């Protein structure tokens, strides 16, 4: 399963502004994907995962 | 008689036909889908959004 591209246009290109307001919800998934890697990295970070990963082998 | 008129009337009627065939096209039919003649001609009673996108790509 490819990332697959976006349909030909025939010369019009891919305003990302444009359908970034027509789909706004996306600025809203985007910050909230941004504080759960944001919280999930402070959990990695104290857990010492790659720590104890690269102290081992 | 009757027969040379309307023979004439063709001859005559011959230039218009292809004069009003060769006007503007208007974006004519036979290169849109069919979603889009479809709805032209109205009621098309089955919508599908893939045929769509597909078609409204090819205007």
């Amino acid at each position: 399963m490819l990332n697959d591209p976006i349909k030909s246009t025939a010369d019009v290109r891919l305003d990302k502004e444009e359908v970034l307001s027509l789909l706004p919800s996306l600025k809203e998934y985007t910050k909230k994907s941004k504080e759960l890697k944001e919280t999930m990295g402070q959990m990695i970070s104290d857990s010492h995962e790659e720590e104890i990963k690269e102290v081992f082998v | 008689l009757s027969k040379e008129i309307y023979d004439n009337e063709s001859e005559l009627r011959a230039s218009q036909s292809q004069q009003i065939m060769e006007l503007v096209g208007d974006i004519p039919k036979y290169s849109l889908g069919s979603e889009l003649r479809n709805r032209v001609e109205g009621e098309p009673q089955s919508t599908s959004i893939e045929r769509l996108i597909e078609d409204v790509l090819k205007l």
